[PDB]
């Protein structure tokens, strides 16, 4: 049904009424969206079927209908938004300057913002509006808020 | 059964709320995709 660029809800029945169980892109034709979202299961836009075409547990990303078309990289020193679609609230953008998640493999930017698990996958983006990466996949820190990485997937 | 629901367009919005830190955190990933915190 719907293919049109954009940032979508990702909404479920099967708990008590409508529940939004994450966000998502639509860019080119494929829909992103983060891995512990959806469990890799089809999804539905209108009377239409979107179906999983690549899948990664690790990097917790799934693009649906094609491959992962997503492929910006936060430069290191800019300040970034996060499109921010939280759970029966309007889609908003909150600009930040991330930090740094340090790994044995590399270092990844990171956003400090507090949203609801139901906002993963919600897009973060660059002055000219490309997205570097989904919000959704971080850690708990000493207070109990979450720091999320900016988690990026491939362009084959 | 999932399924989309279409929430806005995707743009930088001049003068948007600033807010949020930069923290530098030593974290490891593991093979379920879960981050932890390495102190
Ligand atoms: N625990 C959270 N507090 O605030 C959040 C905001 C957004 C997301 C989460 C979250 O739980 N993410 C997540 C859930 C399952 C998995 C992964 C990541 C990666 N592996 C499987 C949270």
């Amino acid at each position: 049904g719907e293919t049109t660029d954009g940032v979508y809800r990702v909404m479920t029945r099967r708990l008590l009424g409508s529940t939004q169980v994450g966000v998502g892109v639509m860019q080119e034709g494929v829909f992103h969206t983060m891995w512990h979202v959806t469990k890799g299961a089809a999804l539905r836009s209108g009377e239409g079927r979107l179906d999983p075409y690549w899948g990664d547990v690790k990097q917790d990303l799934v693009s649906y209908c094609g491959p992962w078309k997503l492929d910006a990289a936060w430069d290191g020193l800019s300040e970034v938004q996060l499109l921010a679609v939280p759970p029966g609230e309007r889609a908003k953008n909150i600009q930040t300057l991330p930090g740094i998640f340090k790994t044995k493999d590399g270092d990844i930017g990171a956003v400090a913002l507090d949203y609801p698990a139901g906002t993963s996958g919600s897009p973060i983006l660059d002055k000219c509006g490309r997205v570097i990466g989904l919000y959704g996949n971080g850690v708990v820190i000493k207070n109990g808020s979450y720091v999320s990485a900016i988690t990026q997937g491939k362009r084959e | 059964d999932m399924y989309i629901e279409r929430a806005g367009d995707i743009t930088w919005e001049k003068d948007a709320e600033v807010t949020g830190n930069s923290p530098r955190l030593d974290v490891a990933l593991d093979e379920s995709g879960d981050f932890s915190l390495v102190e």
